[PDB]
């Protein structure tokens, strides 16, 4: 029947990365979540009139298991590389995440999107122009998201699915 | 009829339940949300005990109440006023007779004594299982010692004297089995010859046993204080989660050591023997229910440097291909088969901790701290119950010890393993990948030949144990 | 995984807590810290079936004697423990048996009679007297030592089998 897309969220820990998938998969309109529930990471969606199933892997909290990253990444067809807009170090980490994805997938052209996440009201330290320039240097889209208002969340995942479809 | 209660003006815990102060889930009730006063009332309720709730509350309360304030509130809960004499008592006293005091005696027996004993049970659990609050705040400990040490009256005396002693023991602070542990197994390396210890010279059975003892001890040392509040992901993680981080860093180091043993063995035949030996270690990990060890091996086999070694895996025996495949399948579909296997085996076991970390973090991040109802902010207790269900599962697998004997030299060898040396992570993992490209170049580059590096026999002794008399 | 709610009852100091901690942790507790109410969980395979034991460890001291109905309502099966060097604890057994039957309104509650501290030589309750009582209740009698582990798994897992066949 319908196509299933295996998406993988990657990025630095401790800066609200998990809010992206929680807000997507959530009862959009009730702020609640049980991640232990079978298929709290699967969602049927309609993108450009075509129904598909998203299977999202987000291992948030396991960042210290650094030798497991290859195994987790190889499961994915497309990747969201996430940094926090108030944490410059998480932005500087993006280059090495992208290089690792390319190595694991053995391809110089892996579907991926760059996501800048606003996880609190602390001062922004990565300007949108810096992130746009980085994304353009890689040839990938840039999406900014809020961890509190759900703004940008659908755009981030749907843009990635379009990158897979147009690969 | 029900017992009458003190006036809510003199005793705050007698206010009636309402949706403005407590909400229940849809045979004791389960609390969805409430004020801290209502949570403490139900924590110490006169009608029933709720030991699960005591553990849940003491594990998670610091997200909504400071330790000093909790102690003040349970002392306030403890100090229950007694009712005045009734009309019948008054009339007896006016005639010079002793009153029956029926209502007073019932209130003591059915309200004061159960509530007071349940307050003491909170204190007892707090000191026995959450003593870090007192290690980190000496004044909190002084207040607890003073409260317990000044409780009067004989109904509580046995538990007051006991809790005083427990506190004093905790301030200055052995296993028995159904059978004997199996005999330690040796291969090329002999006892005491630590300089020869290596992947192929130690017995693969004993490698798996000693790593399982080490990994079990690391798993058993992680306390809930290292997990609640997602503190292992925050800036002070080295301060707040040191046992968890030590456990993860061991797992990472062993995975990288497996990768290094493989790709630094340049001769193809020797490298097949190395990979085959690691799969034998994985088989014994499976037999021991050491799932951390199983995934350490699977992670190494799926790493970029190792996964691409098609010439090596082509020569692995079919039975070992099947062992590795069924171990890999444990992690598929978001660990579906792993979760079912963990819940089916007979402990002792060593769980993989990473799933617990992700579920605690997402439960914290995906649920609000408070629920707003009728203009009031109520503590969202359902969120804390979900976190404590996870920490309770973790603790349940921490109880059972392995019936295996420690070998101090093999233990030290694995404790001191340091595959990265002084190299940084990127440096080192790039080195491993470049070694992989050296020993099995990308097509269409030809496959080179390399000299042997091991001077001892490569034949495995196998992983079925031996038993001399 | 089937879940079983076990409750350990008996007079103060007979070894209810030591028995439970020996089962849970393989450790013998030398101290005598009177319990108010404690609860433990254990995943274990019994007769080839995995289950989850919830074990409630209750207060034996007489000062807590008015607080028992609430835990007897929730328990599926009861370990009724006395100490074989304490005749009063054996005489207290029938009071627990009768209260459990009243609360659960049943003549057919899963129970096991446990004679603990069987590592001690100086016995004052003979096995025959306890076995006679057990037969009158229709339940098995198992002698245990929380110190040596003798009989400990047998007592708890026999109770599980009773609940399963109930
Ligand atoms: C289980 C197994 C082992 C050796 C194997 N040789 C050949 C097969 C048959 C399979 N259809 C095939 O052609 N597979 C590819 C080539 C071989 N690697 C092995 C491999 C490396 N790292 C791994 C981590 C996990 C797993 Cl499951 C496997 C691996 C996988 C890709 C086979 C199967
Ligand atoms: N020799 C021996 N001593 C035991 C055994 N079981 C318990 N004890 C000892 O008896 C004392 C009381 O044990 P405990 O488990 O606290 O009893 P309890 O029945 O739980 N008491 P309470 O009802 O007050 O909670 C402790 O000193 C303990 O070490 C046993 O099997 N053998
Ligand atoms: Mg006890
Ligand atoms: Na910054």
């Amino acid at each position: 029947g319908m196509t299933e897309y295996k998406l993988v969220v990657v990025g630095a820990g401790g800066v609200g990365k998990s809010a992206l998938t929680i807000q997507l998969i959530q009862n959009h309109f009730v702020d609640e979540y049980d991640p232990t529930i079978e298929d709290s990471y699967r969602k049927q969606v309609v993108i450009d009139g075509e129904t598909c199933l998203l299977d999202i892997l987000d291992t948030a909290g396991q960042e210290e298991y650094s030798a497991m990253r290859d195994q987790y990444m190889r499961t994915g067809e497309g990747f969201l590389c996430v940094f926090a807009i108030n944490n410059t170090k998480s932005f500087e980490d993006i280059h090495q995440y992208r290089e690792q994805i390319k190595r694991v997938k053995d391809s110089d052209d892996v579907p991926m999107v760059l996501v800048g996440n606003k996880c609190d009201l602390a001062a922004r330290t990565v300007e949108s122009r810096q992130a746009q320039d980085l994304a353009r240097s890689y040839g990938i889209p840039y999406i900014e998201t809020s961890a509190k208002t759900r703004q940008g969340v659908e755009d981030a995942f749907y843009t990635l699915v379009r990158e897979i479809r147009q690969h | 009829g029900q017992m009458r209660l003190p006036s809510a003006d003199v005793y705050r815990f007698a206010e009636p339940d309402s949706e403005e102060n407590i909400i229940f889930e849809e045979g004791i009730p389960i609390i969805k949300a409430g004020t801290v006063i209502k949570l403490i009332e139900r924590l110490t309720y006169h009608m029933y005990a709720d030991p699960n709730f005591v553990r849940t509350f003491l594990t998670t309360y610091r997200s909504f109440c400071k330790p000093q304030e909790l102690l003040s509130l349970i002392i306030e809960r403890f100090e229950i006023p007694e009712p005045e004499p009734t009309e019948a008592d008054r009339i007896a006293i006016e005639n010079g007779d002793q009153p029956l005091s029926a209502e007073l005696k019932r209130f003591r027996k059915e309200y004061i004594q159960p509530v007071q004993l349940r307050v003491l049970n909170v204190c007892r659990h707090w000191v026995e299982h959450h003593f870090y609050d007192f290690e980190r705040d000496a004044y909190l400990l002084q207040r607890m010692e003073e409260f317990i040490g000044t409780v009067r009256g004989k109904a509580m005396k046995k538990w007051v004297e006991s809790i005083t002693k427990i506190i004093q023991r905790k301030k200055i602070a052995n296993i028995t089995f159904q059978s004997s542990p199996p005999t330690v197994e040796w291969h090329i390396s002999r006892p005491g010859h630590i300089e020869t210890f290596d992947l192929l010279t130690l017995h693969p059975i004993e490698i798996a046993r000693q790593l399982t003892l080490l990994e079990s001890d690391l798993y058993r040392a992680v306390q809930p204080s290292e997990l609640v509040g997602s503190v292992w992901t925050k800036e002070d993680k080295e301060i707040n989660s040191p046992n968890l981080l030590k456990m993860i860093r061991h797992t990472t180091n062993l995975t990288l050591w497996f990768e290094k043993c493989i790709v630094e063995t340049e001769n193809l035949e020797e490298r097949v023997a190395v990979v085959s030996r690691i799969i034998e270690i994985l088989q014994v990990f499976q037999e021991l229910n050491n799932f951390n060890g199983v995934l350490e091996v699977v992670s190494a086999m799926n790493s970029s440097p190792v996964y691409r070694l098609d010439h090596t895996f082509e020569q692995i025996p079919s039975r070992q291909k099947k062992i590795l495949e069924e171990a890999h399948e444990l992690s598929e579909d978001h660990y579906k088969k792993y979760l079912a296997k963990l819940r089916s085996i007979n402990p002792p076991c060593v769980p993989f901790f990473g799933i617990y970390l992700t579920n605690i973090l997402k439960t914290e991040e995906g649920n609000p701290e408070v629920l707003k109802r009728h203009g009031k902010e109520l503590i969202n207790f359902s969120k804390r119950r979900k976190v404590a269900e996870i920490t309770g599962e973790i603790q349940q697998y921490q109880n059972q010890p392995y019936c295996l004997r420690v070998e101090s030299d093999i233990k030290r060898f694995f404790e001191n393993l340091n595959p990265m040396g002084n190299s940084m992570e990127k440096e080192f993992t790039d080195y491993l990948f470049n070694k992989s490209l050296e020993i099995e170049p990308r097509n269409p580059k030809p496959l080179p030949r390399f000299p042997k590096k091991y001077s001892y026999p490569l034949k495995s002794p196998g992983v079925r144990p031996s038993n001399p008399r």
